[PDB]
């Protein structure tokens, strides 16, 4: 339904076409042949030069597929000279395989202590289908066979003519920087796929051969070259690179998690099936200051602060976060967030951003004796709490708003297994920004105090990505309204997300990325350039600008040469 | 003399006696079937009309 990598996690594909220029620059393969059959006292001769071979529609998986077109030869049959016309050709079928060589490419994003593989024919050439036919349409299907017979001898025989390496690439390297090791294959494959037109043409643009390889020393047993088709088609750009969802999560969302303060190096579990980072154990989300002016702890249930992938966006999720608000009251409340990480066009830079998508969702649940019993009274502090999670922090506002607000809060209240529920869908939040009075600049005011207080928070993180209890407690005692620290947590996700931006304790690179997205200061950071050399450092084309970013599931970014 | 007569449609082909050959020196193919010494039956229309 989608892309998949059937057990791999990173992959670098380009077009038929792209490969076949990389051949033409290259002029690596063989020109004039000379092949010869002797069988059954019969002798068969095809002397003459060859084409540019160009690789079109016919690879699947393991094949691949060439195109060998005939500049001019001469066909002896037993005496019988004829002269090929120049639209004879034939489709050779050869294996790719990663043969150890001496190293000759330079990696300058690498440490260059890995040991170069470069892909080259094994030691075997099977013609699938030919073209052979004289200037005058003499020849007989009988001695185009023998010929074709003779062409696979050839080619068996002079397969060591072909001195064209496919592809380079550096194995076991340690990064120039270390935190980035996952740009770094460990174990290498490749695949092909070639797609058929309309008009039933070898398509050299849509057909897509691809090099697969995991990273960080991952098991692989089961080595498969089948690649999906449409990785390209919908990219239309002639390179493209894929990391797997796995590692997008189990070591990008664990560092935002851990980072957020929420939880800490102990009370993290990695959950690949369900493809969710949460928390093992009952957390701590932050400090509570309701209308009571009593400081709550904000408790999260074992499993609820959810960080998945939903939608083709990355969803972070509340549920469960329970306490007692007052004169025996308690009240469920759960959030649900969408973001997506695009790219934009920033002074002719592509700079990858996570920018909000849709609106979020949010639940609240509660019990019918509290609504029956003490509706008006709990209201103003659930309001006191609930203003908090919406404006980013704990101001008291208006009752005109409250009224109007109220009106539809109690207008969605059903009665649902003996407990009142209430749901706010997308239109709902997008109402409570417009009607909050709140200006976009005041927002900004406090997205830059919590990116301060998050570089701060950094610095208290260590280099694993976690803070001291006792340190994580002189932060949190300080008295903080919980959507301030809603915001903070989400300012950490969002620089935790410098890694999939730019790469290369980090906590000062982290500052750095903060400078750039607080005031807008590139000058020292490449953008999307670094992440493409470590996707072009370790996989070196014989020789481009990134212009295409998305997620069909795999992280998949688009480029033309 | 003696005449084999089994043979059908279907009978694997031992390169010896049952076979697929070419008629001719055109892409035309057809399967056949030595019924006595060099004399071969080819149960199929005759490819050059």
């Amino acid at each position: 339904g989608d892309l998949s990598l059937l057990g791999w996690n990173t992959e670098n594909s380009v077009s038929f076409r792209t490969m076949n220029e990389f051949i033409k620059k290259d002029n690596l393969y063989p020109k004039d042949f000379k092949a010869v059959y002797s069988y059954r006292k019969m002798t068969f001769t095809a002397t003459g030069t060859f084409d540019s071979w160009e690789m079109t529609t016919g690879a699947d998986g393991r094949n691949i597929r060439f195109k060998c077109p005939i500049k001019y030869a001469v066909y002896d049959l037993d005496g019988d000279v004829f002269n090929s016309s120049t639209e004879n050709f034939l489709l050779i079928q050869v294996d790719l395989t990663y043969f150890d060589s001496k190293t000759t490419i330079n990696d300058p994003t690498g440490e260059n202590d890995g040991k170069q593989f470069n892909l080259k024919i094994k030691t075997n050439v099977l013609i699938v289908t030919y073209n052979l036919t004289d200037t005058d349409g003499s020849m007989s299907s009988e001695d185009k066979d023998f010929l074709s017979l003779a062409f696979r001898n050839w080619f068996n025989e002079n397969i060591q003519q072909f001195e064209q390496i496919f592809a380079y690439i550096l194995l076991d390297e340690t990064a120039k920087i270390p935190e980035y090791q996952w740009l770094k294959p460990t174990q290498i494959s490749y695949g092909s796929a070639s797609v058929e037109t309309a008009n039933d043409e070898p398509d050299l643009d849509a057909s897509i051969f691809s090099a697969m390889s995991m990273v960080e020393n991952n098991t692989n047993s089961t080595p498969s070259h089948a690649v999906d088709n449409r990785m390209l088609q919908l990219t239309k750009t002639q390179a493209a690179f894929g990391i797997s969802f796995p590692l997008f999560i189990e070591h990008f969302l664990k560092q935002a998690l851990l980072s957020s303060q929420f939880i800490s190096v102990d009370d993290i579990v990695a959950d690949i099936n369900t493809l969710t980072i949460t928390n093992n154990k009952q957390i701590i989300f932050g400090k509570v200051e309701n209308s009571d002016g009593k400081n709550v702890d904000s408790s999260l249930k074992p499993g609820k602060l959810k960080l998945s992938l939903q939608n083709n966006l990355i969803v972070l999720e509340l549920f469960d976060l329970t306490w007692e608000q007052g004169r025996g009251v308690t009240g469920h409340f759960d959030f649900r967030q969408e973001y997506e990480l695009a790219l934009e066009s920033k002074s002719g830079k592509q700079i990858p951003i996570l920018k909000v998508h849709d609106e979020p969702e949010i639940e609240y649940y509660v019990e019918e004796a509290q609504w029956k019993t003490n509706e008006d009274m709990i209201v103003s502090a659930v309001v006191g709490t609930v203003f908090s999670m919406i404006l980013g922090a704990s101001m008291k506002l208006a009752g005109s708003a409250l009224s109007k607000a109220g009106k539809l809060i109690r207008s969605k209240a059903t009665t649902i297994k003996g407990r009142k529920k209430i749901y706010i869908n997308r239109s709902n939040v997008r109402q409570l920004r417009k009607d909050s009075g709140a200006t976009e600049i005041e927002l900004e005011r406090i997205n830059r105090r919590n990116s301060s207080i998050a570089a701060e928070d950094a610095r208290l993180i260590s280099n694993n990505g976690t803070t001291s209890i006792q340190t994580l407690g002189d932060m949190k005692k300080k008295p903080m309204s919980t959507g301030q620290r809603i915001a903070i947590g989400a300012k950490k996700i969002a620089g935790t997300a410098v890694m999939f931006g730019a790469v290369g304790n980090f906590g000062e690179m982290l500052i750095n990325y903060i400078n750039a997205m607080e005031n807008n200061d590139y000058s020292a950071i490449p953008g999307i350039n670094s992440f493409m050399q470590q996707c072009i450092g370790a996989m070196q084309w014989p020789d481009l600008k990134v212009t295409f970013g998305k997620l069909q599931g795999i992280y998949l970014l688009g480029g033309t040469l | 003399m003696k005449i084999n007569n089994n043979f059908n449609i279907d009978s694997l082909i031992d390169n010896r006696d049952v076979a697929i050959v070419r008629g001719r020196k055109t892409d035309t193919f057809f399967k056949v079937f030595q019924v006595a010494p060099n004399i071969w039956v080819a149960p199929e229309r005759y490819y050059g009309e």
